């Protein structure tokens, strides 16, 4: 981030917690009570269901 | 591994080759972020002149 005139250096972790996390934290699914995810699929207009 | 295996079947597979290019030596440049900020040189200036 910057190098202090003192001689020290400031790194991104020195000011933040960096981790791999979801783009958003709005949706959370559960299948029969246990952690889950998945896809809700919409049928395209006119396309056959089966 | 698969190309070598297919080479053990000249009675079944012939002319089994990759349809692409082979890896080649590249010249990597490592810009030291510290010494750059320590000389008042912008990374943007560096990556543009280069």
């Amino acid at each position: 981030l910057k190098v202090n005139q003192d001689g020290s250096r400031v790194l991104l972790r020195d000011v933040a917690k960096i981790e791999l996390g979801g783009e958003n934290y709005d949706i959370i699914a559960e299948f029969n009570g246990q952690p889950a995810s998945g896809l809700g699929i919409k049928l395209a207009t006119g396309a056959n269901a089966l | 591994q698969l190309l070598a295996e297919a080479a053990k079947h000249p009675d079944m597979l012939t002319s089994v080759r990759p349809n692409g290019l082979e890896d080649t030596p590249q010249f990597k440049i490592d810009i030291d972020q510290e010494k750059a900020q320590a000389l008042g040189v912008s990374i943007n200036d560096i990556n543009t002149t280069l």
